[PDB]
């Protein structure tokens, strides 16, 4: 925490509530959340390459 | 260092003193580059023979 720039991962909440967004170094993945803390399997972790 | 000498100095005043970690490093360029971390007392134990 003390000696780092930019961190491992950051899990993001989108400002409408409506989706969740992990980020890694190269690559974030999109979550679909209804209800906060319910994430169905039926939807699709879309992943996209942000570089 | 700009920001770092801030918490280097709020530890030594703090608890009477603090400590910053030279270790060997590499810069983006090469050549040879030394890292410098300040080190909260809390984490170090230091012992000096004098």
């Amino acid at each position: 925490q003390i000696n780092d720039e930019y961190p491992k991962y950051a899990l993001e909440l989108a400002n409408n509530g409506k989706t969740v967004r992990l980020y890694t170094d190269t690559d974030y993945y999109e979550l679909r959340m209804p209800s906060p803390g319910n994430f169905p399997n039926e939807q699709v972790i879309k992943k996209v390459h942000h570089g | 260092m700009q920001s770092k000498q801030i918490a280097i100095h709020r530890a030594a005043l703090t608890y009477g003193y603090s400590y910053a970690r030279v270790l060997p490093g590499v810069a983006l360029d090469g050549a040879n580059q030394a890292e410098i971390h300040g080190v909260s007392p809390r984490r170090l134990l230091a012992l000096y023979e004098d």
